[PDB]
């Protein structure tokens, strides 16, 4: 259920196994409670699963290069 | 290791032995199978654990099985408890899955392999009918767990898709407005498969819901549909299947309003009220007796009926939820006008009981005198039992 | 006829195969620039909180 | 903005997406026979199956190939009781229906 | 019989000659004779750094 | 199993009740775990490396010319 | 299908690169591993020549138009086709474990899956499902 | 940017025999960094170290015996990197550079 | 280079169709003490090419109370299938090879069925079911034989697979009944005798007619082809030209079987056969 | 690469022409077309084994059966009303609003997905498939013995 396809396990499987080991070490009586502790681990897992961040880094990127070339032609 | 897992190998083996025997027997034409139902008995006893609910749907199989005579309905009866059985100790939605498909396909083929005379073609019907719904549903389940699988990467269920999963388990249990599926298999389907209908699903989907699913969501329009749509139902319509149907319905919309407010206590005492009731409705020979279900289904005060609503609208009442126990309420004081013509139309008319005549003389005698008495389980209901 | 028939999922599919990556693009560049507006409205969120949270 | 590849997996998506809802819907908008809804629900069962099969390789994880044998195992089961019932209800049945493979008529 | 000999003589010079000339002309476009091998991730991996630093290699000497 | 769990009271009651996947998961699969390395350690093996590069019993970083 | 980023070409920097893959000669040596892609190539060239063997008879045949050439000169297979699909099913779930170097609870684990298999088809045997009487 | 490459497939096949016999203490700490560390900065070291230990025995053997070690390695290409069908030219490549320093 | 590759083998593909057709009925006339076609070119080796020939300027019938899509449709599609299937045997390294070409003779069935519903015949349709029941139901014993045999197919590297460059070049002596289950096998894929009860391209002339047996023929060439692979060590000239001559030899000396005799043989002797030998070959290779 | 997203298009234009045509042999062709097109589509992504599972069952052993029903069961009556009626629109707008526009989308927020080839591994399977899913595999077995027994039940005499 966490195997890999091709290796012995997922590509994102040990940051799975970060947060549900934040998760076993808090103590509130819970699981929602103990989820707002543990948002760091979840944010990068999710960033491992989708990369949505680095998306949105290098779309900023190709905005600023679509600015720097429409509103700045500037010949020699 | 394997040594965990020997009730497995056991169940397997079991299998494999008894369909041998059961060519053994039928290669020398015997027209009884009582000795393949006891085996049954044994391999349903012989596989389940040593939990309330697991033992629940354990000994329930072991009675319905006395109204089923062929052995490829027994077989699909054991192979229907399989998923009923392992539905309640499914953890992902792949068990899930395969449970439940295993339970309609199971639920199908029955439909169509016991109907007999003018009714066969409306019993095959509906059961196709049946087939084409629970196929798209099927198909949500997979597209929607598809897509949680591929937001979350791993098997938990969290998240905005289940709330389309619960969709699903909604669809499985009859609820209004997607009832319908139900409504047509009442009006052909024979009494043994209308038992069975009515009792074991509900019974191992409510305990996977208890034991291993939470969603953020809300079921409240669903308790108004299911209980408004059924209760107006079973007073407009002249069928006796179409009136068992309908307050079906309303039953079910009730044992929403338990699990939507929490408290599951009330939902099991319900539950088990209901499926006794139930094996009283669907083996009755002498009508009398038709009244006693009349009375407990209404919620009358003495019999266990009345324990088992009140219950659920103490627990309401109890979290203050306030308009969905109203319309509960509204309801129950409908229901009892078609309770009330159950009595007039069984109860207050001559007695007339056929005598059998090629044996097997009114058979299930004793499981509806000891159905019957749930006028005296009200004094261990009124004690902190369920809990 | 056959060859009506034929001329007709040939253009079927060629249309189709024109047609849809359009929309598919149209879709892909509407959550480009939604994306975009949300990144800037983080940016502002967290230029207010840093002005007033010191 | 995006890649090759971003097209390439958003159109795969979107494909399956609209595989999914014309096998749910399309074959009863058109008010076919219970041959035909069969049809369209093996449709259904397709797109789910590669929506797994994407999903396994883009995690690189071995549950959707699970999930895809499953699904053809249960679909073709289905399909098979549903056809036997679709010719034992035509053989009961067409002495006075004619079109009675037809619910949506 | 001595009239089916011909036939059965025709179609072994038949299936030696046109194999033959599909070896030379496969042998031609993949330069190994080990190019109809089971490959698995590895070696599929392998070949295709092969290629690319083959590619990498023409660059680099166009440039000196 | 990978897709079922059975439930039972311990007896003595020494038990402590965690989440079953991530203890399922830890027995079947592990879970591994890495470093930062320090950067004095960093800048050490450079300096090794590039002591090793320049006294001649280290080769270059191409096969070619 | 041509690489579209940096990591897909092993970092392999320069414009020479991206011609040349997208130029490139099928190699199973190269960068075309296993491909499949000559199957497709099969199609096209087989469907091309039996068009070719369709059409050309429209052309070089003698035809005379009669009324007389244009005209007409069991439930056993619902059982073939039903367990074929069963049956094709259940070698395909035995595919892989032939295709591994199965362990002994693997083979035991099969066995039993075979075992299923064959005591089903054991019963349809000795209830005469398998005499094509009719 | 510097091009860091190390020799081809076939000429790895040919030369492995050799990286452990003679470059093993690189291997080693390669390894165990990889098995600590999982940034490619923090192993930047000792992937340079192995890097670079590998290339100078392909620089030594071109030097020794560059046509044992073209045929054998030219077989391992023609074959599909399978051994079994080049003992011949590895037995002559062994015999020309030793792969551990004999008589020593 | 790939479709100079394709067209490569295509070539000897229908030349040898031709010669095998001709020889055929030239071995079939030697075992009953006659000669077969001599007249037709000089030791009747033009005989082929003049029936094909003939067959193109022959007229085409298309009946107009038929589906002309279908009815054109149907001896295509066994004429492509019959080629992509030799494509895969000559032009593929895929780790499934075998597993590629028994779902390439799965699809063959396609274009009996087809012209069992184009053609307005009321025994066509009564036929072609027969022919498919007869496929259908022989084709589960070619695939527990494939599984018999992929339990010991292993490359270099360790890797377990069906490519044919990774199968040995030795008999496999130890398979020698499966051996003679396969070869029945194909007799019975390609209706042949035994199996020649079931036409269903009664109403085809001229070309259609044509690539029907084409592709039958070089059917036949392609399974006589994987038998040669996975039992006789080896794809080879001799191979293919000994396997056509005990087809042939067969047909020369037996009879045919009813429908539900061969059927019969089908669901309980072969069926059973080969799933008892895989259990057994299972067990062997632990 | 416009040959591979024309082909991946392909397969919704395929799933609407299922249910679109008035013939249900016309139907059964396009479903043929369509599973045909699917393998080819997976196998874009790296399945091998898995594609091949999809052509041997779905088109080598279902629509032989769905074929034989329909050419059994099936007297034209395409102009009886199949023509005559036409269709639903409300049918038709609502496939419009949730496949076309799909306003419930299975990615939810996202609308960006890098799609990535994998490298099927068999071995990996036969491992899962015989030591990590075996209770999966047996409940599997159990449910085509239903169908076996349900079929041969069923069947009309
Ligand atoms: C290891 C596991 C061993 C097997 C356990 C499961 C199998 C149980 C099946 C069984 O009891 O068979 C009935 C069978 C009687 O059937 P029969 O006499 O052949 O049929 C006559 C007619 O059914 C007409 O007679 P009837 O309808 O009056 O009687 C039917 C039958 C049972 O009838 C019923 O099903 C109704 C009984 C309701 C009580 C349900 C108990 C559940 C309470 C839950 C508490 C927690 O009668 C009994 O009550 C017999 C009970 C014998 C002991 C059961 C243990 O009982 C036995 O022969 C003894 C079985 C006990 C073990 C051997
Ligand atoms: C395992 C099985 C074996 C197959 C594998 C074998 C390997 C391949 C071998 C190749 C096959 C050899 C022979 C080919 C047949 C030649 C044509 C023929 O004889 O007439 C057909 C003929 C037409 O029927 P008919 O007899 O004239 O009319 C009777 C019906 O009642 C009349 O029905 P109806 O009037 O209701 O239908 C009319 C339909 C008639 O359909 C056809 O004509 C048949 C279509 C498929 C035949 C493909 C053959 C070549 C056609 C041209 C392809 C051009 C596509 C683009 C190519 C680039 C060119 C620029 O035309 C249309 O109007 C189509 C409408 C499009 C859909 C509309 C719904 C969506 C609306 C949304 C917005 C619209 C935008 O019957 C068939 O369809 C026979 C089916 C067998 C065909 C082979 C099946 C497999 C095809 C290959 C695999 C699929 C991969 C996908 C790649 C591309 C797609 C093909
Ligand atoms: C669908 C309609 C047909 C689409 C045909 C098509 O796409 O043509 C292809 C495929 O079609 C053909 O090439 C064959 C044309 C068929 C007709 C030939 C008749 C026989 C001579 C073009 O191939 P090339 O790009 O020239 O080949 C690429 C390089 N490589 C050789 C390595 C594959
Ligand atoms: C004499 C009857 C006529 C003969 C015919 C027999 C009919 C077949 C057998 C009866 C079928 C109906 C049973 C329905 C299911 C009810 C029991 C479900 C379990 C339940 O309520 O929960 C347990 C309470 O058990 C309890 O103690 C529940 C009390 C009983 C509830 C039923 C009330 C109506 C009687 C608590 O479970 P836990 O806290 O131990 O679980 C924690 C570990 N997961
Ligand atoms: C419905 C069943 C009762 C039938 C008769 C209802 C008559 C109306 C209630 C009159 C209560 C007196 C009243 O107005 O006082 C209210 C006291 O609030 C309250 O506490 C409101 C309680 C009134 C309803 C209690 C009845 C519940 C019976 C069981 C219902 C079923 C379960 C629950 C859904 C609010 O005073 P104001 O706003 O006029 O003051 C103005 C200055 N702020
Ligand atoms: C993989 C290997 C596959 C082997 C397939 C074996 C097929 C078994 C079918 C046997 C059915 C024929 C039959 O009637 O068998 C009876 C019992 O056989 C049996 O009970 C044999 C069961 C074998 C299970 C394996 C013979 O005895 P009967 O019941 O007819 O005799 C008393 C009545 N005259
Ligand atoms: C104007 C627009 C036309 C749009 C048509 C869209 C659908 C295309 C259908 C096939 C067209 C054939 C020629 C196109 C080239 C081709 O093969 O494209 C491949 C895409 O796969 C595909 O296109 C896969 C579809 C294959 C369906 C054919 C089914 C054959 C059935 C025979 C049985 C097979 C048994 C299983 C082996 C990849 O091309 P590339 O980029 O790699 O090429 C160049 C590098 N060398
Ligand atoms: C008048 C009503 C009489 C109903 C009798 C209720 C008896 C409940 C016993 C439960 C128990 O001791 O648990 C045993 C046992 C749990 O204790 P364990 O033996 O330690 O596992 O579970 C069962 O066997 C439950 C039996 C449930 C019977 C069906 C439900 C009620 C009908
Ligand atoms: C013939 C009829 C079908 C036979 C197969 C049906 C069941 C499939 C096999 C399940 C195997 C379960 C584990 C077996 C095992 O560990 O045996 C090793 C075990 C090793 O021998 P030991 O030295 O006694 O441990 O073998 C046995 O002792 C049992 C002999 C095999 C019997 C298999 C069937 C069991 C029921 C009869
Ligand atoms: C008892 O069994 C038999 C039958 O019953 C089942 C038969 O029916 C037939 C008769 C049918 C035949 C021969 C048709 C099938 C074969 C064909 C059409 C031959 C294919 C050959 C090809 C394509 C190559 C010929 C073409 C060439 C050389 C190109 C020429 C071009 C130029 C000159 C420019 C035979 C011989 C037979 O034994």
């Amino acid at each position: 259920a966490g195997m890999g396809l091709s290796t012995g396990t997922a590509r994102c499987y040990d940051w799975y196994m970060d947060y549900l080991k934040c998760m076993d070490e808090r103590k509130e009586p819970m699981i929602a409670l103990r989820r707002e502790h543990c948002l760091e681990w979840l944010e990068d897992y999710n960033e491992c699963l989708h990369r949505e961040k680095e998306r949105t880094r290098r779309q900023v990127i190709e905005r600023e290069r679509r600015a720097q070339l429409a509103g700045g032609s500037k010949p020699a | 290791a394997a040594a965990a897992a020997m009730i497995e190998l056991d169940l397997c083996f079991g299998l494999l032995l008894l369909i041998l025997f059961g060519l053994l027997s039928l290669r020398n034409g015997h027209v009884s199978l009582a000795h393949i139902r006891f085996i049954c008995q044994c391999w349903l006893v012989m596989i389940t654990p040593l939990e309330v609910q697991d033992f629940a749907l354990c000994i329930l199989t072991v009675v319905l099985l006395q109204s089923f005579h062929s052995f490829e309905a027994l077989l699909f009866l054991l192979l229907a408890y399989i998923g009923q059985l392992y539905m309640m100790h499914s953890c992902n939605l792949v068990s899930f899955y395969v449970c439940l498909e295993a339970q309609t396909l199971c639920v199908v083929v029955l439909c169509g392999l016991l109907a007999r005379g003018a009714s066969t073609s409306f019993s095959v019907e509906a059961a196709l009918k049946f087939l084409l719904l629970s196929a798209m549903v099927s198909g949500m389940a997979l597209f929607w767990f598809s897509a949680m699988y591929q937001r979350t990467g791993s098997l938990d269920m969290v998240g905005q898709e289940t709330f389309w999963i619960l969709l699903v388990m909604l669809f499985k249990l009859g609820v209004a407005p997607m009832h319908m599926w139900s409504v047509d298999l009442y009006g052909s389907i024979p009494k043994s498969l209308l038992l069975y209908l009515s009792t074991a699903p509900k019974l191992s989907l409510f305990t996977f819901w208890a034991s291993s699913w939470h969603h953020d969501f809300s079921v409240g329009v669903f308790i108004l549909f299911s209980m408004f749509i059924g209760s107006i139902g079973a007073y407009g319509q002249p069928a006796l299947r179409s009136l068992f149907a309908y307050s079906t319905i309303n039953e079910i919309g009730l044992l929403l309003l338990a699990v939507e407010t929490a408290g599951f206590h009330t939902l099991y005492q319900h539950l088990g009220i209901y499926i006794i009731t139930q094996l009283l409705l669907w083996n009755l020979t002498d009508k009398r007796l038709f009244a006693l279900c009349a009375v407990s289904l209404a919620g009358l005060p003495p019999f266990a009926g009345f324990f088992g609503k009140a219950w659920i609208f103490w627990h309401a009442m109890s979290v203050q939820a306030f308009s969905l126990l109203a319309a509960a309420l509204f309801c129950t004081l409908l229901s009892l006008v078609y309770y009330l013509r159950v009595i007039r139309l069984f109860w207050t008319a001559p007695v007339h009981t056929a005598a059998s005549f090629t044996g097997a003389p009114n058979q299930t005698t004793l499981t509806s005198a000891c159905a019957v008495a749930l006028a005296f389980a009200p004094v261990m209901l009124v004690k902190p039992f369920v809990i | 006829g056959l060859i009506r028939n034929i001329a007709t999922f040939a253009t079927a599919v060629v249309g189709w195969s024109v047609g849809i990556p359009f929309v598919v693009q149209a879709r892909m560049n509407g959550y480009v620039e939604r994306n975009l507006a949300t990144y800037d409205a983080a940016q502002r969120q967290k230029a207010e909180e840093a002005a007033i949270g010191g | 903005y995006y890649t090759e590849g971003e097209i390439f997996g958003t159109t795969f998506m979107y494909t399956t997406n609209m595989m999914f809802w014309a096998g749910i819907v399309g074959a009863v908008a058109f008010r076919r026979n219970l041959i035909i809804l069969l049809l369209s629900a093996e449709t259904v069962m397709l797109a789910c199956n590669m929506n797994f099969l994407f999903t396994a390789a883009y995690l690189n994880d071995i549950t959707g190939a699970i999930m895809s044998i499953t699904i053809t195992t249960i679909a073709a089961c289905e399909t098979a009781i549903g056809l036997a019932l679709c010719v034992a209800y035509f053989h009961m049945r067409s002495a006075t229906d004619v079109e009675a493979l037809n619910m949506l008529k | 019989g001595w009239n089916a000999l011909p036939s059965l003589v025709i179609i072994t010079g038949i299936w030696t000659a046109g194999l033959f000339a599909l070896d030379k002309v496969q042998m031609f476009r993949e330069n190994k004779p080990a190019w109809a091998n089971n490959k698995d991730g590895w070696q599929k991996a392998l070949y295709r750094r092969d290629w690319y630093l083959q590619r990498e290699e023409e660059t680099l000497a166009m440039a000196k | 199993t990978a897709g079922f769990v059975w439930r039972e009271v311990d007896p003595t009651g020494q038990a402590k009740n965690r989440n079953h996947t991530y203890m399922y998961n830890l027995k079947t699969f592990g879970h591994r775990s890495y470093t930062r390395r320090d950067p004095s350690e960093l800048q050490a093996a450079a300096t090794s490396v590039e002591a090793r590069v320049k006294s001649g019993e280290l080769g270059g970083l191409s096969p070619l010319a | 299908y041509n690489a579209w980023s940096p990591a897909q070409r092993y970092f392999v920097e320069g414009d020479h690169v991206v011609t040349a893959e997208a130029s490139r000669t099928f190699q199973f040596t190269g960068l075309d591993s296993g491909s499949f892609y000559p199957y497709v190539i099969a199609t096209v060239i087989a469907t091309a020549i039996s068009t070719v063997f369709i059409v050309a008879p429209l052309v070089i045949a003698p035809s005379r138009v009669d009324l007389d050439k244009s005209s007409a000169y069991s439930v056993s297979f619902y059982l073939v086709s039903i367990m074929y699909l069963l049956f094709d099913i259940e070698i395909a779930y035995l595919f892989p474990y032939a295709m591994t170097h199965a362990s002994l609870p693997m083979y035991w684990t099969m066995n039993l899956f075979l075992a299923i298999l064959v005591a089903g088809f054991a019963y349809e045997w000795g209830m005469g499902a398998l005499e094509w009487r009719e | 940017s510097n091009t860091v490459r190390v020799p081809y497939s076939h000429e790895l096949y040919a030369m492995s025999r050799h990286v452990v016999f003679r470059a093993e203490k690189e291997h080693k700490a390669a390894v165990e960094c990889k098995g600590k560390h999982d940034w490619p900065e923090d192993c930047k070291p000792e992937s340079e170290a192995l890097v670079r230990a590998t290339n100078k025995l392909y620089k030594e053997i071109m030097e020794k015996s560059p046509e044992e070690f073209k045929e054998y390695a030219q077989c391992l290409d023609w074959y599909g990197l399978r051994f079994s069908r080049c003992r011949d030219k590895q037995t002559a490549f062994e015999k020309a550079f030793p792969i551990v320093d004999a008589k020593k | 280079m790939i479709v100079a590759s394709i067209l490569i083998l295509i070539v000897p593909v229908l030349l040898s169709v031709a010669m095998f057709t001709l020889a055929e009925r030239t071995v079939m006339a030697s075992m009953q003490r006659r000669f077969g076609p001599q007249v037709s070119g000089i030791s009747g080796l033009l005989q082929p090419f003049w029936d094909g020939l003939k067959l193109g300027v022959k007229e085409p019938v298309l009946p107009d109370s038929s589906s002309a899509g279908a009815f054109a449709a149907s001896p295509m599609i066994s004429f492509v299938l019959s080629q992509v299937a030799w494509v895969g045997i000559c032009i593929s390294d895929a780790s499934f090879q075998g597993l590629v070409i028994m779902a390439i003779s799965s699809l063959a069935v396609y274009g009996v069925m087809l012209a069992g519903w184009a053609s307005n015949s009321k025994y066509a349709f009564l036929g072609c079911l027969r022919s498919v029941a007869l496929m259908v139901s022989y084709e589960l014993s070619l695939g527990a034989a494939l599984l018999s045999i992929g339990l010991f197919v292993t490359d270099g590297t360790g890797m377990k697979c069906l490519n044919f460059a990774e199968m040995p070049t030795t008999p496999q002596y130890a398979m020698l009944p499966l051996c003679l289950i396969f070869l029945v096998c194909i007799l019975a894929e390609t209706k042949r005798d035994p199996f020649d009860l079931p036409g269903y391209n009664v109403e085809y002339s001229s070309l259609g007619f044509a690539l029907f047996f084409i592709a039958e023929y070089a059917n036949m060439a392609v399974m006589s082809a994987i038998a040669s692979i996975y039992f006789l060590g080896g794809f080879s000239a001799l191979k293919i030209t000994a396997l056509f001559f005990a087809f042939v030899w067969t047909r020369g000396t037996l009879p045919r079987y009813r429908y539900d005799q061969f059927m019969r043989l089908g669901w309980k002797a072969f069926l059973p056969l080969t799933l008892a030998f895989f259990a057994l070959h299972a067990s062997v290779a632990i | 690469m416009f040959f591979e997203n024309s082909a991946i298009l392909l397969c919704a234009l395929l799933s609407i022409a299922v249910g679109y045509t008035k013939s249900p042999f016309m139907s059964l062709m396009y479903s043929v077309m369509l599973f045909i097109n699917s393998s080819f589509v997976l196998m874009m992504l790296g399945f091998e084994f898995l594609a091949l599972v999809n052509l041997l069952v779905y088109v080598g052993a279902l629509a032989v059966l769905f074929l034989f029903v329909i050419m059994l069961l099936e007297i034209p009556a395409t102009e009886l009303r199949a023509y005559s009626r036409g269709w639903s629109t409300l049918g038709i707008f609502v496939f419009i609003i949730n496949g076309v526009f799909q306003i419930t989308p299975s990615m939810g927020p996202r609308g960006i997905i890098t799609g990535l080839p994998g490298a099927e591994s068999i071995t990996n399977l036969g491992h899962a498939l015989y030591l990590y899913f075996a209770d999966l595999l047996i409940l599997n077995s159990l449910v085509l013995t239903v169908a076996l027994f349900g079929r041969f039940a069923i069947a009309p005499v």
